[PDB]
């Protein structure tokens, strides 16, 4: 396809995740209590890779991927899921372009760095040719513009029983370069029923270079207490192995602890190798006389 | 509601050459097997040959052998039947049958028939 | 299709009839697993799959959860809570040929079992051995895939056999495979017996504004009760409260004093149910 | 080779009657037998295949058995619309489908 | 017995292994190899099965 | 039609000899032979009904054995009462109860 070179070596940047990936677990409503489940989640106080220049490399899918973004003039346009992605395994496409939200999960041939041109934009060079299609979705149509930050935007993605599941929401924030101090509930957005194998991902941008970033993180299995106020919203959360308050609040089931000594849990030391001991006798037993015989 | 009509019946001296062709319109062609089958005038149901649901494995009939090649046209839902060198004991009735399964040898029978087209090897006027 | 390139077909927005399923009987194994199948055609699901291969006589026996074997480990793996129903019928007339059919193939040998309900289709040359293959069979370069030799001739226990299995998955979705059962009209402020997509029980169904639910369909409570559900053909929030329960106290003197009693029913408001509150 | 063997030549019988029509292989066939019935006017139509299991369109009147080297069709009731010439054929040994000989049924 | 018996009449030849296990030293065990021994050190020790 | 086969013609064992009588089938019977022992001075009687059955009130020093269309029939001692015509009857095909040739038996 069209390569571009006129890009600066940066290191990727680190920052503090905070208190950010915490979503709705399941569709059932409830109020005023708190629940205890096990799913994969964000930890708390975590590292997450800070990308900004136009930088968008190929990126593992280990078991889910916390996507952030904070722009202007929303220069990513989608994502890329896939193995391969040179037409020799079936590969994931999400565009939402200037006209809508394109899901497509045909094999595609994909380039060295598929990418959008641009105020109108005219370059569709992400892929080349495409085969074998199996799937297509388009959402109701909506118009959407070419041109401190303002606002938030951030993603989950799970892929698990076959169910590419979605969740994502957006809140403003006044912040430029660093990620809000709060708590923020995802609701589902979409549960596409494909059963794909994704183990790398990419994201597409929309010559003019924008100044814009955007922030991934990796999800791993974990136990949380979540807080449902009086409407069933999600208000806070605890990281249920961050440190010994947390598991004591756990224990007790609540998010405030009196003065005290209480028992969390176990201490068990794990075994480091094993070892075999047989004695060393290396003659064979008579099953040949017993099977391979003439007169019973 | 399947439809099998023939063609290729006439008059012809021995040795001498003729075509046949069978149309297929009332169920999917591309995924049945095939046979040809004779009816002398005066005996029997014989078996001739047959094709598979795509044009991989032909078998023919012992007293057939060399002489007959059944050809398959998938895109139009037609099939053929070549006859070289006809001898005066090929002057019976061939019928266009249709295999219930998708292979030529299988004990699966055959469901669907079509009327003949008849066919004469002899020097007449 | 062959084993270990299974098909999966998607089954979704259905009015589904197992009915003319069981009476049919051209099966000869109807095996179900938690489910009894005269009664699939109340019960309703979010979604159902139906997986079908061909494999050989002996290994029907094989397709159920926690089972072992070539085509259980390297093949096709089902769950250990697998729910649903399995189907086999033989297949000479069709999967036989005089020759053998050679277009039917399975794994022989692989790196290790595979997890439940995934497929494999590499063809890559197993490595039986030390000496590099190099995409070049020989001594210790074994082809996974084998092919059977289906014939009619063959033995009964050999036989081919086509497979097909449905699995059904339930969850908190709006289920869109449902049987063929008549929706009758609501009717609340009264002790009913509803019935929500196969969520049977007993109670009042009152008009609650709980919250919004803008996607939700149930409501829970600190046990498995369901507290608010979702109608199904219209866009409302019901809530669900239990009938009235009590106890019957016998207020009497001796009877050898008199013969008579006072009823008492505690924690009722019996203005529904001489008398006192 | 497979030797297939028709036992009945020629019936007669009435529109009230029954008869049944036997067809003898000389090798086992393993149930693999097939019922035609020829009307010598028009295209012949299939009524049984394999050894008792009845082909979809056709009145369930018919009715096979047999298996090994033994099979037998009947006929219940002979209706004014069942004159026609009736075909066994095997589908089991190496010479490909083999037919029997024909039985001719006029019923007087 | 006879070459010309139904299947059900053949000679069939029968052999059955009965397994015993008790507090007795283990002498038929299976082809597993034995590593080296390591003393002080929490392991997953299998002496004689 | 079915034939009916006997191997042996005519034998000859002592008191204390064992022989084999066995009758071929041309076409498969399926097990569902009769053997008769058929005294040439009084009434035939009956040894052994189906393949190996052996009928109450005759000793159980016969045996038989066979199905398909190979059969035998065996004693064990030729005892000095078992002198007599022996016959192997099929009941399976069309022709009712087809019977086989004799096969005398007289020891000496
Ligand atoms: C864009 O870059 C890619 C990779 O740097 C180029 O693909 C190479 O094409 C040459 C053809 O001369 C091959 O020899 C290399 O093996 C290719 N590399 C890879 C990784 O595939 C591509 O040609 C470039 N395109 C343009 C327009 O410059
Ligand atoms: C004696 O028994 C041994 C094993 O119990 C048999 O050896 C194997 O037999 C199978 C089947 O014939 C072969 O596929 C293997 O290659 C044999 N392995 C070895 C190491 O020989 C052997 O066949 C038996 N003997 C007889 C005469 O049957
Ligand atoms: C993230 O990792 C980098 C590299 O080790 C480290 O310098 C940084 O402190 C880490 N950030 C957090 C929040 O742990
Ligand atoms: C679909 O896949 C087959 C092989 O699996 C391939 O031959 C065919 O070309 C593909 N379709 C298209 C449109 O390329
Ligand atoms: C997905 O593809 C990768 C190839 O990168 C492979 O190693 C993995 O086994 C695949 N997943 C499954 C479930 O087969
Ligand atoms: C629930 O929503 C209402 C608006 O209807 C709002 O007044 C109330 O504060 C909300 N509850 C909480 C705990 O904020
Ligand atoms: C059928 O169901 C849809 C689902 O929302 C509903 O909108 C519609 O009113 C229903 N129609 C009838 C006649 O109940
Ligand atoms: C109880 O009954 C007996 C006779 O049945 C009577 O004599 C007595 O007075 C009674 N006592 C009371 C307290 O009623
Ligand atoms: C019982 O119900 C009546 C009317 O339904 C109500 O006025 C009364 O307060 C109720 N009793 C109590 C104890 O609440």
């Amino acid at each position: 396809c069209v390569n571009l070179t006129t890009r600066t070596q940066l290191p990727p940047a680190y920052t503090n995740s905070f208190t950010r990936g915490v979503y709705y677990p399941d569709k059932v409503f409830r109020s005023s209590v708190l629940h205890s489940t096990q799913d994969l989640f964000l930890p708390f106080f975590s590292n997450v890779t800070w990308f900004h220049r136009f930088d968008n490399p190929v990126l593992p899918f280990n078991d889910g991927v916390y996507f952030a973004s904070t722009e202007k003039s929303n220069i990513i346009r989608g994502w890329i899921f896939g193995t391969t992605l040179d037409s020799k395994t079936q590969s994931l496409l999400i565009v939402n372009n200037a006209t809508n939200v394109v899901i497509k999960v045909c094999e595609f041939q994909f380039c060295n760095d598929p990418f959008l041109g641009v105020w109108m934009e005219s370059e569709f060079r992400v892929y080349s040719s495409a085969n074998n299609c199996t799937f297509e979705y388009v959402s109701q149509p909506f118009l959407m513009d070419l041109e401190n930050f303002k606002n938030l935007r951030e993603f989950v993605f799970k892929n698990i029983d076959g169910y590419f599941k979605i969740y994502s929401k957006h809140t403003p924030i006044n912040l430029v370069r660093d990620l809000p101090q709060g708590f923020s509930a995802l609701e589902p957005l979409v549960d596409l029923p494909i059963g794909i194998n994704i183990t790398r991902f990419q994201t597409l941008l929309a010559w003019t270079a924008g100044a814009a970033a955007y922030y991934v993180g990796y999800l791993q299995p974990r136990t949380f207490l979540l807080k449902y106020n009086e409407n069933g919203t999600i208000t806070d959360a605890v990281d249920c192995a961050l440190d010994p308050l947390s598991e004591t609040k756990c224990t007790l089931k609540s998010f405030t602890v009196e003065k005290g000594i209480y028992q969390t849990s176990n201490f068990r030391v794990q075994p480091t190798e094993s070892i075999v001991r047989f004695p060393n006798i290396t003659n064979l037993c008579p099953f040949g006389e017993v099977f391979n015989a003439t007169r019973f | 509601e399947v439809q099998l009509v023939e063609s290729g019946g006439g008059l012809v001296q021995p040795g001498r050459s003729l075509r046949l062709s069978c149309a297929a319109s009332g169920f999917t062609f591309d995924d049945y097997a095939m046979h040809w089958v004779r009816q002398a005038p005066g005996k029997g149901l014989e078996w001739v040959s047959g094709i598979s649901w795509n044009s991989d494995s032909i078998d023919y009939a012992d007293s057939v052998k060399g002489r007959f090649t059944i050809s398959r046209d998938n895109a139009k839902n037609s099939l053929y039947l070549q006859m070289n060198s006809l001898r005066a004991e090929d002057t019976a009735l061939y019928y266009c049958a249709k295999d219930r399964g998708y292979e030529i040898l299988t004990p699966a029978s055959f469901d669907y028939w079509g009327q003949g087209t008849l066919v004469t090897v002899s020097s007449a006027s | 299709a062959s084993v270990y390139a299974w098909n999966r077909k998607r089954i979704s927005n259905c009015v589904a009839d197992y009915s003319v399923l069981y009476n049919s009987a051209s099966f000869s194994t109807f095996k179900c697993y938690g489910v009894s199948p005269t009664k699939l055609n109340d019960l309703c699901f979010t979604n159902v799959y139906a997986d079908s291969f061909v494999i050989r006589g002996d290994e029907v026996r094989q397709i159920a959860p926690g089972q072992t074997g070539k085509i259980a480990d390297y093949n096709y793996k089902l769950p250990d809570d697998f729910t649903g129903c399995v189907i086999a019928w033989n297949s000479n007339n069709l999967d036989s040929k005089v020759g053998g059919n050679y277009n039917y193939l399975y794994r022989l040998f692989r790196k290790s079992n595979l997890k439940p309900f995934e497929r494999d289709i590499s063809t890559e040359i197993y490595q039986a051995g030390s000496t590099p293959c190099n995409g070049v069979e020989g001594f210790n370069c074994y082809f996974p895939l084998q092919s059977y030799g289906f014939q009619p001739t063959n033995g009964v226990g050999y036989q081919p056999y086509r497979v097909v299995v449905l699995s059904f998955e339930l969850l908190h979705a709006p289920a869109t495979v449902c049987g063929p059962k008549k929706s009758t009209n609501l009717v609340k402020n009264k002790c009913v017996n509803f019935n929500f997509n196969g969520l049977t029980g007993t109670g009042v169904l009152t008009e609650s504004n709980k919250k919004f639910l803008p996607f939700q369909q149930f409501g829970r409570d600190i046990a498995d009760t369901t507290d608010a559900v979702r109608d199904p053909q219209t866009l409302e929030i019901l809530d669900i409260t239990p009938c009235s329960f009590g106890g019957v106290s016998v207020i009497t003197p001796g009877t050898n004093t008199s013969n008579q009693v006072a009823v008492l029913y505690q924690d009722v408001n019996c203005t529904e149910v001489n008398v006192f509150q | 080779d497979i030797q297939m063997t028709q036992s009945p030549s020629s019936l007669s019988a009435s529109v009230g009657d029954r008869v049944t029509i036997t067809c003898r292989a000389s090798q086992s066939i393993s149930s693999y037998l097939n019922w035609f019935q020829h009307k010598p006017g028009k295209a012949p139509k299939l009524l049984i295949y394999g050894a008792s299991s009845l082909q979809s369109g056709v009145p369930s009147r018919f009715s096979g058995s047999g298996s090994g080297t033994d099979f037998t069709l009947t006929i219940s009731s002979l209706q004014p619309e069942d004159f026609a010439t009736y075909y066994c054929q095997q589908s089991y040994s190496t010479p490909p489908y083999t037919f029997g000989q024909g039985t001719k049924l006029e019923i007087k």
